[PDB]
RNA sequence: GUAAUACUCACUUUAUUUAAUGUAUUAAAGUAUAACUGCGUUAAAGUGUAGCAUAAGACUAUACAGUAAGAGUGAGACCUAUCAGCUAGUUGUUAAGGUAAUGGCUUAACAAGGCAAUGACGGGUAACGGUAUUACUUUGUAAUAUUCCGGAGAAGGAGCCUGAGAGACGGCUACUAAGUCUAAGGAUUGCAGCAGGGGCGAAACUUGACCUAUGGAUUUUAUCUGAGGCAGUUAUGGGAAGUAA
């Protein structure tokens, strides 16, 4: 269906290329699975020689880590704020790797810092994903603190 | 059409023939729907009947899940109605018939739910005896209340022989405990070496 | 290799002209076996290990045995008995 | 079919997967369908409804060796100027998806790069690459379907299931070119496998016996084996010899 071969592309000089064999099963691809937000759902895959893969169609209640106090706690996922490569994913609410989100601060026990205090009055905090959702099958990430919060907030919608 | 009927409580099945003027009553009825036997004949008064299968004039069977009057050709797989497999994972096309009953139905398979007034001389009268017994000892002991666990002997004392399967499941259950005996003593031998290995160093 | 009948034992190594030979040996040599270490590291739960050429694993050996030294396998208790260093 | 991505040689894979093998570590009552019995169907090819039908089975995880395979870098290889400019996912940066895995392999955003008289880009081949092996030679040329290693295809194209490993064709689905059976409703075929027939040509053999020896199928002493042996037809060639003393 979808191949990853290299025999079809042009040469370094720009001349055309010619094929001599059919499509092999060794280089075999799949379509994109866009992980949405909703009620949870996980389907299984079969890879080469056993080795089962997990893909997540609709994800909820991802895990996150507090960097200062060094504890890990679960939270809900509300909205997406920024996506690096394509800016259309923010209106469709798809979660991929390295895309910042907005999480509930209910179970989280935060320390007293100047920056997080004003958002902690409301329910929301910020986090950034660090795991492949479509292949591992679950999201994990870090909570934004310090100058890392200064970098992303210049890129927000405003 | 000629109807096929069977008795689930008696184990007898028989065939019968319909007049033509009762055949138009049975049109547009999905497989799996009950109907009263009064509209078919006067002989079948008080009878409750249910449709469960049928064949075509060319021999093609009728499916359950397709909901059409005419012929269809789907890609069947293992276990469906119409295709009996001979290899593994090998699926192919066939030709089946839809669920609803029209003028091209040739025979019908009909179950008996509730007996009417009159008894059938060949269907409802005689009973056919059962033929096979379970091999599992736990349900074999429930029908014949014997506590001393002489399954073949007390059946010979009751005397058609039945061969139980309690010997087979006992064999691998003995072999499963056989591994745990030899595996556990292995953990003692390396620990006696380990404490001895740390005495010098 | 040996036959249980007739008490015949042989050691297998090459001759002189790159061919396989079989040399009859004694019962005092019939016990043991020689091999050569290729790799050594510490496995799970802090247990040392030494890996030979054929793929046997051995633990809790003498710390004076290095990566390239040879061992002497008893072949009946499957325990490392003697070693010869590399120099 | 492919003028090089295929092949040969020298390197890398900390960027990857491996059923059957070897040595080790770990863990441990309930629930279907067959064969069977019994009622049937159609020209054929195949298929259906019952007997709460009834059996054996199914609901541990990893290391390191060992075989097998995938993916990269560089160098070599026919004729043509009456073929001198060529290339736009083309060259690069950032980010993501996907694969067992590196990578414009695919997609967003930005930029203008990349190759050439040391022959780019085109055209032709009556072109499968090396090699064991033959000739002719004073630094080496020419042939190499033929023994062995490697690659590609099963009328032409595309797509996929099972599986450790197939884009498989003595496995399945569709279209195109050729068909065959019928009670006219439908059903069905791939001899570049061994014999054999037809066509084409100047041009090439028995519709034969068998597991004796070498091997393969998860222990191969009795199962299978047109793989592989043993015989018949032919001035394809090379030897040891005859037709007298
Ligand atoms: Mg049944
Ligand atoms: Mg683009
Ligand atoms: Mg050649
Ligand atoms: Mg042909
Ligand atoms: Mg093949
Ligand atoms: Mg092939
Ligand atoms: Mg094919
Ligand atoms: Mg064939
Ligand atoms: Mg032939
Ligand atoms: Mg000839």
């Amino acid at each position: 269906g979808i191949n990853h071969r290299g025999e079809h592309k042009r040469k370094k000089s720009g001349g055309k290329s010619v094929l001599h064999r059919k499509k092999r099963n060794n280089r075999r691809g799949s379509q994109m699975a866009a992980t949405k937000v909703g009620s949870t759902k996980v389907v299984e895959k079969r890879a080469r020689g056993g080795n089962k893969k997990y893909k997540a169609l609709r994800l909820n209640e991802g895990e996150f880590l507090y960097k200062s106090g060094n504890i890990i706690n679960s939270s809900k996922i509300i909205e997406v704020m920024y996506h690096p490569t394509n800016n259309d994913y923010v209106r469709t609410n798809t979660i991929t790797k390295s895309s910042v989100v907005k999480i509930s601060s209910e179970g989280i026990k935060i320390q007293d810092e100047e920056d997080l205090k004003e958002m902690y009055e409301k329910g929301y905090l910020y986090a950034v994903i660090n795991s492949r959702p479509g292949q591992v099958g679950k999201a994990e990430g870090e909570i934004l603190q310090g100058s890392k919060l200064e970098f992303y907030t210049n890129l927000f919608k405003k | 059409m000629k109807l096929n009927i069977a008795d689930p409580v008696n184990g007898t099945q028989k065939m019968y023939e319909i007049e033509h003027k009762a055949q138009l009553k049975l049109y547009n009825k999905k497989i799996g729907d009950q109907f009263n036997g009064d509209i078919l004949d006067e002989k079948f008064n008080g009878y409750v009947f249910e449709i469960t299968g049928g064949d075509d004039a060319q021999g093609f069977p009728m499916s359950k899940k397709y909901l059409t009057p005419n012929r269809i050709r789907p890609l069947l797989s293992k276990g469906d109605v119409g295709y009996r497999c001979r290899r593994k994972g090998v699926r192919m096309r066939k030709s089946v018939r839809g669920a609803i009953v029209s003028e091209e139905t040739n025979v019908l398979a009909i179950i008996v739910i509730k007996k009417g007034d009159n008894e059938l001389e060949g269907l409802t009268d005689r009973s056919n005896p059962r033929t096979h017994l379970p091999k599992k000892d736990k349900k074999l002991r429930s029908m014949f209340n014997i506590p001393e666990g002489e399954d073949i002997v007390t059946y010979l004392k009751d005397l058609p022989n039945i061969k139980p399967t309690g010997h087979i499941h006992e064999r691998k259950r003995a072999q499963k405990e056989a591994s745990k005996k030899a595996h556990a003593e292995r953990k003692a031998r390396n620990e006696a070496q380990r404490q001895q290995w740390l005495k010098t160093y | 290799l040996s036959i249980i009948k007739t008490d015949e034992h042989y050691r297998v190594f090459y001759g002189v002209d790159k061919n396989f030979t079989f040399i009859k040996i004694d019962k005092e040599e019939a016990n043991f076996k020689l091999a050569k270490v290729t790799n050594k590291k510490v496995m799970y739960e802090n247990v040392p290990y030494i890996f030979t050429n054929d793929g046997a694993c051995f633990k809790y050996c003498d710390p004076a045995i290095n990566i390239n030294d040879t061992v002497k396998i008893d072949l009946e208790t499957r325990l490392v008995v003697d070693y010869v260093s590399f120099k």
